[PDB]
């Protein structure tokens, strides 16, 4: 989501990349994985699918490097313009959410969670 | 019985 | 008053469908066992509440 | 059949359509599936939530209370010979927590209660095996002053005789609440005080409570007799909601539990040190 | 067809109308519509009374200003229409009471202005306090009637247990009850952002573990502005605008009339 | 019906068919019968291979851990009061060996608990009966620091409350692997090296394993609190492949194994002295 | 729920077909017995993998 | 109906999909969609190497800057992209490759700031050179990759004879070739005017005098950006906007695969 | 000593690949360890008998018989795809189970060439390259 | 019942 002024205006690369290759530094590396080119405008949000793109057919919720998800990274494509007496700097809002083939399995405590003596 |  | 399903079987034996009975003892159904067979329903009335719904290819805002 | 939807194939676009774009400001999620943003494959699809539903997140009997009562010789100061529990999932934090992903609650549950005991002293003889009786007093009813009063003969009062060694005793219980529902958040009072009052103590009342005893206690004890001998026990009780249905999703607990209430007092910082960007 | 659209609407209920040409389309919370009680989930059996008209209407509460430092303010319902008009006489004459609401938040800026509103319906928002003491927030001081409260950055804890303020302690980030503010997206709410919108308009069903309840003794909404996005203005550094709250009580019902309840707010 | 083919009446032969012959080089192993080479007589076949089936030659309860747990009276220094076990079938040999007969397997899995205890000193008065909890631990859960903390509360995780004395514990447990089938053998590594990478520790992995905690821990302990006197306790664990399936086949290990690798150290010299020409 | 099969019976009584009953109780197939009525295979795909099969009293290499 | 316009698009190829807000439509050059050999029109025998969603995707070239003396950009197809993931792999390691293009440019502003770009598809794009030697440019020099090249606006012809850069010599007003720029129009082309529109769409079919020919040794299609109105803003005289092009192949196809072409850009 | 511990640089060999050894020589050097395989011919290099070995495809080239083997491999893994940076599917191990002899000439010598052909190859998962690190 |  932009927070911005109406008046303001930009171009944004939000991208993907599935593991095994050194994670992006550059827009350029960025750019040859999956991704969305985000134009500022009225409609104020986008959004970016990342398609499930796994070896293993369950990932798991811990970190791990043999079930991995991968990176993901946001660059500038052109850059944020504004007129005069406008604010030249500002908010971006990010949501999060599962597309309507995610699941999960093996019910178990969290760590998010706990109780003293 | 109830077979389902 | 022997209730027969099926299970959703998993991983199969090298040997179709597979059931499994039930009978409950008890007259009061707190007493009963959790069947499992549970139906799901749609997001919408928390990832869409909205009065006029949209369709996801035309304007959000218009 | 309860597989999620198969993905289909999806192919280039050039087009007026833009699922890519729109406003959260409507308050809405963006219906969004990868097929609307990148080529896709077709997959028929055969996972399923069949681990999620409701009853299965809950399906799990969970520790709620650790009561700890004695059989010794009654002596005349203040002693465990008996035991009081208020009936709550609150003395504990885990299924409290995954029962407030939701407002209202309806269920009937399931109590289990496991038995332990041993040896308080290195010796004086020995003991015989211990019955427990566990006896729940609902609001209302006379609650016991001593081990061995008159209360507990239980006439009305549902109670269960456990003998040591035997299989964890298991009981049901009914939807019991007064309501349609059970409140797992109730943002109000159970007085309200009024201009009139005589002293402002008349109407005054914690906030967030409703009744005072909310469902009763369960008053424990050791029907024997004492060996010269002591031994201590301790009544573990495993609650499990079943047959359950919930309302009104709610954000999880994210900072240490401070009471009954929703209050916080410390360790108000749940999130980690990160980078803006460091993967 | 004509030259309709999601973002320019009118609401009319009783002799009141409001126009918006800055909305960002609706919130029907959890996708229902409020209703009266059913004779099939009925429950107290005297001859209920519904004022209709009279008390479902659009009343206006006094109007808070944003600025840089603004933290968030919060309201609850019944509670804020306590004193408005003949709502509250029925409020306060019945044991009983039920009634939904449209809730319309209005705060417009310039193409210039910046910042972003989130703007929340909570069911049951039980908030935290004060104290050591728990559960310990005043009923004086959990009402604050049209006036509402208000959020911190952080939690001060009221030290004078000698002679404590039995006040809430609401923490932004923690939407003043111990959760993450990020989470609130799940109850139903809208976002004013202001180069998108003017407004928001969430119509809130009566959501309850009872069909009706005593509207004194209970609050069964909470409303909660927060600025996801602070204001900003030009290079102004002392920016503020006019945040103004709107709300209509609907298909309102009451039952148990006796004399009337006069609570003490000292 | 699953009895062995007949033995076919077979006569003499001069002729251009040559079944004796073959070329072994083509990858086949020739598919003789002794009506090919010899005359026979006819048979009529009764014995079958049922007990040599996958589901058979796997139809057994085998030991693959021995978990020791005291209780004791809690001191400042490093106990037992609770233990953790990994979940695997390498640290015994037997049931891996049989198992490994096979690149690939798929099956749901028993699990039989054997527990067994005694005293450990000549001296200090007795000890009431034992309850033990084993809780199941699957990786991202917190993990016991103690033998009586909130862990062990288990409202998500689950667990197993055993009473001394009462019939071996068994429980089942679903085919729960992350990908179509359970790899006997990996011959890879969880992560690779990048030439862009800072240290050379960061692509670091061990050859041949997959995920750090593989399927997570079995956590035992007493539930009763510590008599005077002190209980040594030992759980023993069978594990029982059912409903078993198993794919492309290898060679039996014939030199002990060293570790959860394939890895080899000594003992390399399986094969006794026999003369070539001496029955 | 009751499911009927044959023994197969290795010593007989001096007394024909005899059966065994079998219910499962549990909903979950991982809790189940095994059935060990057990389908065989062709030893083929490993005895023989070839892609031109030849019949055993013709030359293998021709 | 809905909602849709011609100000408002998406397009999707591969892993990769572009949004734009403030198009003018998109041109597809002289009416002809990208497409395949077809059997009747095919040459090379050889089963060819269709790549697809692996090299049919969005590749992003660096940004350039354009300020008030910006005379104008180059580039080449398919020369920009022969470094470009799996496409350039499949370039270098056959004989022959044909392709055609969606080239999308990416120039927005604020409804304050002024000027137009002249984008310009150009088939056969021959420019002229430095010297008094004619035909004389260098292979190096006349492919600059991703970088593209520039427009002068005049001719600087490169005198030193001993030792010649063997350079080209574009200048803006002659579209680099000794013809008129207000002519280019006939080529297949777009404007960003900044009151207008954020960018330009067009789509490229593959140009030849043959079905498939060798891509190391010839450009089909050249991209010519030109300031056709200077970049202006309010009264700041050292303005600066930046353009970035984003180019994907579409129906690529390969013939006569051996060894890798490792071509001397030194 | 060290189990497990071979390390990724070393397991991959590329074109060149590995040999096999008539015996276990433990890289003894701890301080500075080679990380490296020691495949011992008669334990298939994995602790199991080399005779059983023809349990798995298999041909053999017998120089009185034919100049060439020729194997057809599936892709056989526990998963439909996998990285295949990360993970080897098919090992292919070549032993003299009878050595090589030449009228009577103690030091002959004769070429073994290894040509392989990728089969209904499919990838997913496209982004920048990897660069493994082969030093 | 299932007699097989
Ligand atoms: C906020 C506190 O906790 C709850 O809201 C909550 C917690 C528990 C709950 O379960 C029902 C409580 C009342 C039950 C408790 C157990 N009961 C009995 C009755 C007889 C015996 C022998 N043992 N137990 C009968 C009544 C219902 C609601
Ligand atoms: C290479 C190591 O071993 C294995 O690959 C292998 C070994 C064992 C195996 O069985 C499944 C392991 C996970 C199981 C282990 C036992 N489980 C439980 C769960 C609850 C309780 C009380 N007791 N046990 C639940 C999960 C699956 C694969
Ligand atoms: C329906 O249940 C009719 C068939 C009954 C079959 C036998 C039931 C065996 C168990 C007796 C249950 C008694 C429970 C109180
Ligand atoms: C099919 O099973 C119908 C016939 C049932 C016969 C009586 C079953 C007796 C055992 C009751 C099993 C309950 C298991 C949870």
């Amino acid at each position: 989501l932009f927070c911005g002024s109406m008046m303001a205006t930009g171009k944004i690369l939000v991208a993907y990349a599935p593991p095994g290759a050194q994670p992006p530094t550059s827009r350029k590396e960025a750019m040859l994985g999956t991704h969305v080119i985000w134009d500022l405008g009225l409609q104020s949000s986008c959004t970016m699918v990342v398609p499930w793109i796994s070896n293993v057919t369950y990932r798991q919720t811990t970190q791990d490097s043999f079930t991995e998800g991968g990176y993901i990274s946001m660059f500038y494509q052109t850059r944020i313009v504004v007129p005069l007496s406008t604010p030249k700097s500002m908010s971006m809002l990010g949501f999060v959410s599962a597309c309507n083939d995610f699941s999960v399995r093996l019910l178990r405590d969290t760590t998010h969670i706990s109780q003293s003596a | 019985i109830s077979e389902v | 008053g022997a209730q027969v399903s099926s299970q959703k079987v998993g991983a199969h034996e090298n040997s179709s469908t597979i059931n499994y009975t039930t009978i409950n003892y008890y007259k009061d159904s707190a007493s009963n066992a959790a069947s499992k067979q549970d139906y799901s329903q749609d997001p919408s009335k928390f990832t869409e509440p909205l009065k006029d719904v949209l369709i996801k290819t035309a304007p959000a805002l218009n | 059949q309860d597989s999620l939807p198969d993905t289909k194939a999806s192919g280039p676009a050039h087009s007026k359509e833009v699922p890519a774009l729109t406003a959260v400001e409507t308050g809405a999620t963006n219906p969004l599936a990868p097929s609307d943003t990148v080529q896709t494959r077709h997959v028929v699809q055969r996972r399923s939530r069949s681990e999620s539903t409701i009853e299965s997140f809950f399906a799990r009997g969970a520790c709620v209370a650790i009561i700890e009562v004695d059989n010794e010789q009654p002596t005349t100061r203040a002693q465990k010979l008996f035991a009081m529990w208020r009936i709550t999932y609150k003395d504990t934090v885990q299924l409290r927590r995954k029962l407030e992903f939701f407002t209202y609650s309806r269920f009937d549950m399931e109590f289990t209660f496991v038995v332990t005991a041993n040896f308080t002293n290195a010796n004086n003889g020995h003991a015989l095996n211990q019955v427990y009786q566990i006896m729940y007093i609902p609001p209302g009813a006379p609650t016991p002053k001593s081990w061995d009063d008159y209360t507990w003969q239980t006439s009305s009062n549902p109670s269960i005789f456990y003998t040591y060694g035997a299989a964890p005793a298991r009981i049901s219980v009914p939807y019991v609440g007064l309501a349609n529902a059970y409140s797992h958040f109730y943002d109000g009072f159970a007085k309200v005080p009024l201009k009139t009052d005589a002293n402002d103590q008349i109407g005054d009342s914690l906030y967030s409570a409703m009744t005072v005893d909310d469902f009763g206690v369960l008053a424990v004890r050791v029907v024997n007799d004492h060996n010269p001998t002591k031994v201590t026990s301790k009544v573990r009780i495993y609650m499990k909601p079943k047959h359950v249905r919930v309302w009104c999703p709610r954000p999880p607990r994210a900072v240490p539990y401070y009471g009954p209430g929703v209050d916080y007092r410390n360790n108000l910082d749940p999130l980690s040190e990160k980078g803006l960007t460091t993967y | 067809a004509c030259g309709y659209s999601d973002r320019v609407l009118q609401l009319t209920l009783g002799n009141s109308t409001i126009t918006t040409q800055e909305a960002a389309n609706s919130v029907v919370a959890y996708g229902r519509w409020p209703e009266f009680i059913r004779d099939d989930e009925a429950n107290p059996v005297d001859q209920p009374t519904e004022p209709d008209v009279a008390t479902c209407r659009f009343y206006t509460l006094d109007t808070v200003m944003w600025g840089k430092e603004s933290k968030g303010w919060w309201w609850k319902l019944p509670d804020a229409l306590r004193d408005m008009g003949l709502f509250g006489q029925n409020m306060y004459y019945h044991y009983l009471g039920r009634s939904g609401y449209t809730v319309h938040v209005q705060c417009n800026a310039s193409k210039f202005h910046q910042g972003a509103l989130g703007v929340f319906a909570i069911p049951e928002y039980c908030l935290a306090g004060d104290s050591d003491k728990q559960r310990y927030t005043s009923y004086a001081n959990a009402n604050p009637g049209e006036r509402g409260g208000k959020f911190y950055s952080q939690f001060n804890k009221d030290n004078a247990v000698t002679s404590p303020k039995r006040e809430f302690c609401p923490v932004d980030y923690l939407l003043g009850c111990g959760v993450l503010l990020g989470n609130a997206f799940v109850y139903p709410h809208q976002i004013i952002n202001l180069r998108t919108n003017n407004s928001a308009t969430i119509v809130l069903p009566y959501v309850n573990a009872l069909a009706i309840d005593s509207m004194v003794k209970h609050n069964n909404w909470g409303i909660a502005i927060l600025p996801l996005s602070p204001l900003d203005f030009a290079q102004d550094s002392s920016v503020e605008i006019p945040i103004t709250v709107t709300i209509a009580p609907m298909c309102s019902e009451f039952n148990g009339l006796r004399n009337v309840t006069a609570p003490k707010f000292q």
